[PDB]
């Protein structure tokens, strides 16, 4: 896994070079926006249960065949496993936001996940719908101007959304 | 890899939990430190040629036999002198990466792990490199947190070599 | 015990290595946050009795059946209203400990671990406590980083219960 | 293990009480001087090899029987183990200094060490001499006024010496 | 899955043994009990409608707030009452499955494993279901072994929820 | 572990003799009345949650020092452990009742338990009071004449009682 | 695995339905003939050793190439493994008759067996011949009218025969 | 120890579960069988001498050399014949034990485990015992389930010897 | 395949080390002993017929019943005698392999592993083979080291059967 | 694995035949040449470090891309692994010389090695060039006429070369 | 402890087997070699003082800085010279032990295990020792098998240092 | 573990000394006698089954209480274990004779064996009886003049006896 810093380091080591002034300045820039990054992490994390449950409930209401007897989310064990997958993907997404690099999400969560569902018979497209719902709720929470120092988090929001999209693409 | 952010995530993942106030404080520590660390990397980089060349000369001065003995593990010829300056260049570069990442992570991965076998196989004396590292500590010209952190990596390498 | 200092040492020890710049930044972060955290702990403490009783009433009023039903898991008598306020006081006390240690560790060890088995055995609804925790958030009156950290713990307990 | 913060917390929990203002002010004191504590950790760590090797060399020069054939530090493997113990003890002491509590040192290093040496026939007394030498070198390193913001580290120096002393008394 | 025949085979396979008198006696036990269990499954099924609607009313009478509060976890609207009747029907169906199989297996596999996570996540109270189960015990109208075995699965569910 | 049959068998094997008349008859009596023994197992098991929870509650109200801060039953983890011990003991008693022999209870539950509580600091005398409460609640449940073919279960009541007493004695 | 009861139950759960009356009656009829089923298991198991050895000896007599030097059943180790497979297949077949469902046989024995033999060079057709000889011998032991209450076991025998045929088809 | 009641408890304990309908049906099966099994044990006991001397004579008839050869493993002298009748007495005693316990457990534990080593070390032939066991089967004179169970144990012993 | 050479390699490989004076001395012992083993194997080979038929006859003589009883496991017919001479031929051939290789490896792998199951399943007495091997020992006519090594293998198979 | 002897035995068992006179003579011939074989093993082993280091140095001088930043042998960890493979292969080659059979080499070292390198991105062909260098150096060492009873080691040197060549063919 | 006898027993024991012809051949190889090895140990022992002082001087001549630089890791003073002569004596003594035992065992256990940590920690150069070993090799004046085995141990040590 | 050579080497190392001429000669004398030592090993090994089975039978004949129901050697499982221990002790004895040092026997076999039998309730005294019997039979086999070059094995016989004796003393 790489974080924003070691990501650029590894690329520089492949070239056997020391970071350039520009590369370092680009990093100083992210360091200056780090407070916003940590708020995004805390806000999503602090509302994890809500994001998962509302997204799941919305998914099932939207796709009744998922919970109907015989559906993939039918029976308590499978319902729990599905809720668990939602939370897992969300957990790894916050990791990416914290580290400022998608690697952790890609390497430990997304990689091989599509194959797992194919085998199990779990509808990947339905998982993406669920993930997409968590994304929207997660962004609204991060973007909420209440109880926080006013400022711009558009770029960060854009970054956050990209991690969610990876997760969606990874299972579709 | 050993760096604040990466270990914060690795530890939370191994425990299967979301990040919390603890990891957020780690980040606060890294980002605060990152300011002086990135400036230190810039400083070391702009003076790289002088530090590398000076360090190599410091080594040859302390161990003159290295510029004389004829074996391939020595620097009696241009080939050996270039290998040496090259290796010292690697140590310095690794030090800049550690400041960039805020941890020994890069140096462990790229240089420390396996160094022992290399030095034994090609009969390179850990002592040679230690003198080079001391020269760099005594001549980088950094000050404040930039120096403390930079020196922590230089001394870290010296410890792995002794 | 999840706290900056303890995890930093734990990870280093598990790796068999001395502490390096990484663990030091983890400490810097902790000591930086402790300034807001320790004061927040003081504030919550002086407002404790008011937060606890006020939170208990909030629950009774939001869930009026909790003071009507006769079972021992409810508050239809003073014994039950006291157990309840006692519990809420336990959550609040844990939050202050978390603010003091800079992590969820204290709450994890003394309250979170086993809580689900307790609530099931004694038929206590997680919902009752969530309301109490929401009340404390809306009424502690903290500001700045003191509020943010305290709420991270209050929300952490709410997430463990949902 | 406990760190300065969790130590007072666990004791407070046993009493079911919230920290008093007196206890909180005390902890704030430690927090205010944490920079000195962290320098100590960096300084001793950065000189670990020197501290261990110099103390080991002085110990053997002082107690030649240790390295005489048949002596406990005789043979490469025993010499290596001996040097390793010196480093291990130094490491656990730095942990205690960082955490501001001797529990980790006590629990993971000292507890049962006397029984270990006694069973191997390793002269605990000699180990104590080595520890004491590292203590002396370590403190001089911590108290070196060169290249550091001047200030009073007397209280810290006592705390550090106390951990080294715990180590000596644990194997003697 | 927990059933006489299935466990008998599993234990022997686990031991690399052909079946013997022990497993044959296990089967004798299952087959003897089967006569009552199968008729019991048949009787419950025939009155599933009145048992389900009746048990649901039992829950609403004891916990009236559930037909008044607004949340999606309650039954103040038709949607909620249907989710409720549905759930109670699942429990009844699992009981008939256990009677048919001669063990808690069906219920363990399809309903109990993970039910804790569901109820906590969707804020459903184990108490509501416990009441429904008690209503079924008292009103199924079974007699003899049919009733004892059925009642054992109903209490088994109650125990798993407390 | 031994069940009623294998218990007499092992005793006879040691003497190299086939069961005597008095031995086989004892087992025949157990077989003839086995229906009630199974009813007792089913009845206690079906009220496990109630017996454990009711007994634990009475114990704590009767001994508030157990749940007060600092007490051995204080903190969620210890309380969960204490409830579990109650359930574990009740589980093994029903096992003994089902087997018609106390070996399983002795061998897997009580054996070494007193030493376990001693090293933890758990008041074994308190555990006994908890077990005693489960004992009477369990007995009344077995003796309830409602919903069962009327008859005499007095002997079974004594056997059941004796297994509980074993548990009490084992930690008292 | 599934037994006769759980096979119907799992299929019902998938449809989220309770067994129909007609289905329940079928299970009752199967229960009414369970004694025959258990006699079959008892009889085959009781003659397992002769069923295996007689079939094996007959197979080797018919296919001497199997035991000749270089043959797949040549050397004590390979011979033993061969006899073991016969016993294993027989064993799983009796599990299926006892449970009244081929799932245990299919899942834990026949699944992937053809591929195992392909990789080892073991001739599956030869295994089938051996299995066919065990079937015939086992069915004769089942249909033996001596020392048993006279009745019709034709239905059971057909079921038993169908399990042996599954194994043969799985390796042919 | 493979017996109905013991295996029932073992699985349950292995799963950390209270006993349920599945294990109760196992008991039912065991207790139903014990009625016939305990009487069968009695019958075999009462005619033990007859069965043993008869079975021993049956082996000598089938393998006459066992009464010729001088080796210690044979029965040409009174010591040998006494060893043989003892051994056969052991097989018969185990069979009664199994009928009593309702499983092969007693025989598995006291006779089966290690029998191969013994017969190999002392050069005793399994075929000798198989003939003794066949005699008991044909001469015990039991009927019904007593005979079936009893024979299952005799054949179990025969299967273990071949 | 236990032989001096393969065992020396297996030890070294399991220790991750190059071969040293120890493994070389192991080879010295092996090649020194080769003379005896090669001569012994070649001699046994040329005398295989008389040794085989003679050994078979030694068995029929010590166990006259094996040539009278009708079972397929006996040699009363030509079929049984052939199976018997075949088996004895196998033992002898394995002995030559062990001598060729200087170790029990060949016999262990192609004959001993699983021989128990075979003799139990087909009711073949180990005693029969023990006698045959005794005969080969007393009749190969080898001397010195050839004889000693040849007998160690013959006694090795005997110990494997008793 | 096999050694020269068991290799022939295994072929003979397949045919169910005892070694022929010709086969025995050939093995006797190997036995009579054994001293030269062991000298080869001692000589190569006694110079393993020089053979590996000299070959590696030469390989890197000829192929600078391997050690240039980004190269597969760049970074200490990779260089060390590369040096280890050289040693590893040399060790197994000596194993084959000693045993007089290539099975140990093919079985435990070369099987699946190419797949290992393909998966790592390691230029196996460069490993081949390295092995080739170790070969000529090893052969020159074995062929050194000084300090040894004169004699012809042509056959053995040819055999030793074939083992090195198998290694090269396994990664090329 | 790697010696022919020791490893022979060790392997047999790890396999739960009695010693066979393979281990006996190992012993034969050992006892045969012991004659040249034991005589070699004697020759080396009689020339010990000479070989040691000669090896020391060779190192001092090839690495002159070792008798000039003042650091404790060098031999510029009498203290260093004694340490050096002692160390070299240790290597020579271990070589005699290896000849006596017929294996590297003595050297591995008393000298090699840990030498890396010692040379690194005290900054002793492996190249010094290698030179000393080459000298002993060139001046022990042995021949025949004695020379080959002794040189095998000297080269083993050289390999262990590079 | 030590063999005769290593035993002397470890004692000399403890004193940091090389073996004296007397010490080497002593070892040399042992080498000269080696052939006899290896015959003893081969003789006891080639007759292991006989030695164990004859000694076991004799043991049970002299102490019938061992195989009488209730006896420690009663039941097949205990009998097999007893025969197992006889073979094990004999195996370790031959190891000591082969190595020329009792260390293997003491450390891997006898060490803590008395405690084991005591915890099992196995009569140690009877175990010693069985071992003593094996000693008598083993020594006779070793001393049999038939089929072996005549010579004096007096010393070796005493050595072998001492190992058997060490075994007897370790269990009683
Ligand atoms: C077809 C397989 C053959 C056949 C079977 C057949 N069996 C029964 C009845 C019973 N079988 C048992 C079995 C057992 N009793 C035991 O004690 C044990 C060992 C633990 C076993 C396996 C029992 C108790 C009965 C009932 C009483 C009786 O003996 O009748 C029947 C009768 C009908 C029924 O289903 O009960 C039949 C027809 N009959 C044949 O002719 C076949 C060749």
């Amino acid at each position: 896994m790489f974080d924003a810093f070691t990501k650029v380091v590894s690329q520089a080591d492949t070239r056997g070079e020391m970071l350039s002034t520009a590369q370092i300045d680009a990093l100083s820039q992210m360091v200056a926006e780090s407070n916003k990054r940590l708020d995004a992490v805390n806000r999503i994390t602090s509302n994890a249960s809500t994001i998962v449950s509302n997204a799941a409930r919305s998914l099932f209401a939207e796709q009744p065949q998922l919970i109907a007897p015989g559906g993939n989310a039918y029976t308590s064990r499978r319902m729990a496993a599905c809720l668990r997958d939602m939370e897992i993907i969300l957990r790894y997404v916050t990791y990416a936001v914290f580290a400022g690099d998608a690697s952790v999400l890609e390497d430990r969560c997304l990689n091989g996940l599509r194959e797992t569902y194919l085998a199990l018979g779990t509808p990947g497209s339905s998982v993406a719908v669920g993930v997409g719902k968590m994304k929207e709720a997660a962004l609204a929470i991060v973007n909420d101007p209440a109880g926080i120092t006013p400022g711009d988090c558009s770029a960060l929001a854009s970054e956050i959304a990209s991690y969610f999209d990876r997760a969606c693409a990874a299972v579709s | 890899m050993k760096t604040p952010l990466t270990e914060a995530v690795s530890i939370a993942d191994s425990q299967g939990r979301f990040l919390s106030s603890t990891e957020i404080q780690v980040a606060f520590g890294r980002f605060r430190q990152a300011k002086a660390g990135l400036e230190a990397a810039k400083a070391l980089t702009s003076k790289a040629d002088s530090l590398i060349s000076g360090a190599a000369q410091a080594v040859y001065n302390k161990f003159p036999y290295t510029t004389q003995m004829q074996g391939p593990n020595y620097a009696a010829d241009q080939r050996g002198k270039d290998k040496c300056a090259r290796d010292i260049g690697y140590y310095l570069r690794m030090v800049t990466y550690c400041l960039i990442a805020g941890g020994t992570g890069p140096m462990d991965e790229y240089l420390i792990a396996g160094i022992d076998e290399i030095n034994r196989t090609f009969e390179l004396s850990p002592s040679w490199y230690i003198e080079a590292l001391k020269y760099i500590k005594a001549n980088h010209g950094l000050s404040g947190d930039a120096a403390t952190e930079a020196n922590s990596y230089l001394d870290y390498a010296i410890n792995a070599l002794s």
